[PDB]
């Protein structure tokens, strides 16, 4: 049943409520001015959102990390 | 209007042409695919009312007003566990957009006649 080495947990995804509010920035106007950019590759759709990082910009399902 | 909307959502669930979910609604809005939607206004939403009205009145999307959001999850049938009874282990939904394929129905014609006028 139990073992000696401690079991490392599998990365269960966290619980975030109303997440879309930090993706589409809410300005004064009713325009969806989103700071998250758009992936120029046509293999992935425009809906499929990318990754937001600090020294790079990983794309969607294209597996192309558009670094600086 | 009630039987028409229930039958339209029923046949949309039959054909599975609806992209349910706020995320897939954002996919359809960014991909410019929006005909009609279901919305519940004046709820206990702390910030979401302005956001959903901003994403609704931006790209000619239909408007409908429902009282609260926790009963919105019964039209599309989210938590229909034990269908032989009133569902009880249910959470609600914010909005459901439907890309309708079976658009021709019994009274959706006069619903869109109201919508266009
Ligand atoms: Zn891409």
């Amino acid at each position: 049943k139990s073992y000696t080495t401690p079991k490392k947990n599998k990365h269960k995804r966290k619980k975030v409520k109303l997440a879309v509010l930090k993706y589409y920035k809410v300005d004064e106007n009713g325009k969806i001015s989103r700071l998250r950019r758009e992936c120029p590759s046509d293999e992935c759709g425009a809906g499929v959102f990318m990754a937001s990082h600090f020294d790079r910009h990983y794309c969607g399902k294209c597996c192309l990390t558009y670094c600086f | 209007v009630n039987t028409a909307l229930q039958e339209v959502l029923k046949t949309a669930l039959i054909h599975d042409g609806l992209a349910r979910g706020i995320r897939e609604a954002a996919k359809a809005l960014d991909k410019r695919q929006a005909h009609l939607c279901v919305l519940a206004s004046n709820c206990d939403e702390p910030m979401y009312v302005k956001l959903v009205e901003a994403l609704c009145a931006e790209h000619q999307i239909n408007l409908i007003k429902v009282d609260d959001n926790k009963k919105l999850g019964e039209w599309v049938g989210l938590c229909k566990i034990d269908r032989e009874g009133k569902p009880r282990k249910v959470v609600g939904c914010s909005c459901v957009v439907v890309k309708d394929y079976g658009k021709e129905s019994q009274a959706k014609d006069v619903i869109e006649e109201y919508f266009k006028c």
